[PDB]
């Protein structure tokens, strides 16, 4: 009797084949994926209410931070393909958007470093066929679910997420009510 | 009120849509959404229901009880996030038109986003235009409405 589109998701017009279950964007650059990410950790209490162990992927996007953001999603296309990712996501937000102290790909490539990432090991990937791969199959997938904004998600090439219809005052609350319409889209 | 408007078209309208690509600046999509509740009232108060004709304007009435509102938080909305951010929010490259009227691809070069992360008076941009999205507001509403 309750679950509405338009309303805690919206479905897609034009859908996409082969693409991952759950599929959050985000920049390391926007003030609310930080806060997105960064203070109400959304991705894991997805992931804890979410199903059968399930893929719970989280692609990067190009616009914001022009030159920059460029690199760093090849840096994080990396961190993907080891994958460091956990390790990298904290500081790299910290980084960029909230202490303004990351300035091209070797700032990128210390936070990497810096975080247990082998020095050139890091370098070492960034220009296998494994990453240039992963990137730019973070650029297409992003056109495919036809995107503008992030932070964004879309269970299995469907549901476009609408955090809106849903608490907007109580974030102990929203969170919840965010991971949960997760555990609904996702066995549906 | 054409009269104000004519000279908020001849000498307010552009100092906007100008003094921008002037210097060639980037937008961002709110941007475009403010410029729409604008350019919907300054169109649509002159070719609109203070109109060719001026007997009967409480069309215009609604078309600034509701047009000149959006503006307001479109604006409004916009500024508050500036060192003020929020969890369930986005921040986009990318614009809109539902009805399958199409703003962006119409007017290529004006109609157009570039979504990124200066200075105007002792100021910046969005917060001088709620010092009009919300001044042609009241000091509009007062004499009509
Ligand atoms: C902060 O970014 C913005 C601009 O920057 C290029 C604008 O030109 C415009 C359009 C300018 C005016 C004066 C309406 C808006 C609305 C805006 O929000
Ligand atoms: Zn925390």
């Amino acid at each position: 009797a309750q679950y509405e589109d338009g309303k805690q998701y919206t479905t897609l017009e034009k859908p996409v084949a082969g693409a991952p279950q759950v599929l959050e964007f985000f920049s390391f650059f926007c003030p609310h994926a930080y806060q997105f990410e960064e203070v109400l950790h959304i991705s894991d209490n997805v992931k804890k209410k979410l199903p059968e162990g399930v893929k719970m992927t989280k692609y990067h996007v190009n616009f914001m931070g022009g030159d920059l953001g460029k690199d760093l999603t090849q840096a994080w296309a990396v961190a993907m393909a080891l994958g460091v990712e956990d390790k990298v996501t904290v500081p790299l937000f910290e980084g960029v958007q909230k202490t303004q102290t990351i300035r091209s790909a070797s700032d990128i490539r210390d936070v990497f470093i810096n975080a247990g990432i082998k020095g050139e090991e890091y370098d070492a990937a960034w220009n296998s066929f494994v990453v240039k791969s992963l990137v730019a199959q973070q650029e297409k997938a992003a056109a495919d679910v036809q995107l503008r904004g992030v932070p964004a998600m879309f269970v299995n090439g469907k549901y476009q997420l609408n955090p809106q219809g849903m608490d907007t005052s109580n974030m102990d609350v929203f969170v919840q009510q965010y991971a949960d319409t997760v555990k609904y889209l996702s066995e549906k | 009120a054409w009269l104000l408007m004519a000279f908020t078209a001849l000498a307010l309208e552009l100092t906007a849509l100008w003094f921008q690509h002037v210097m060639l600046l980037k937008p961002c999509v709110l941007c475009i959404y403010e410029r729409v509740a604008l350019f919907g009232v300054l169109g649509a108060a002159l070719i609109g229901a203070i109109a060719p004709k001026t007997p009967l304007r409480y069309v215009a009435m609604v078309i600034w009880l509701y047009s000149a509102f959006r503006g307001v938080q479109l604006t409004y909305e916009h500024t508050m996030l500036q060192l003020y951010p929020s969890p369930f929010a986005t921040c986009d490259f990318m614009v809109r038109f539902p009805e399958w009227l199409p703003l962006d691809k119409w007017v290529p070069q004006v109609f157009v986003a570039s979504g990124d992360s200066w200075d105007f008076l002792g100021l910046e941009m969005p917060q001088w235009l709620l010092g009009i999205f919300i001044a042609y507001l009241i000091v509009a509403v007062l004499v009509v409405i």
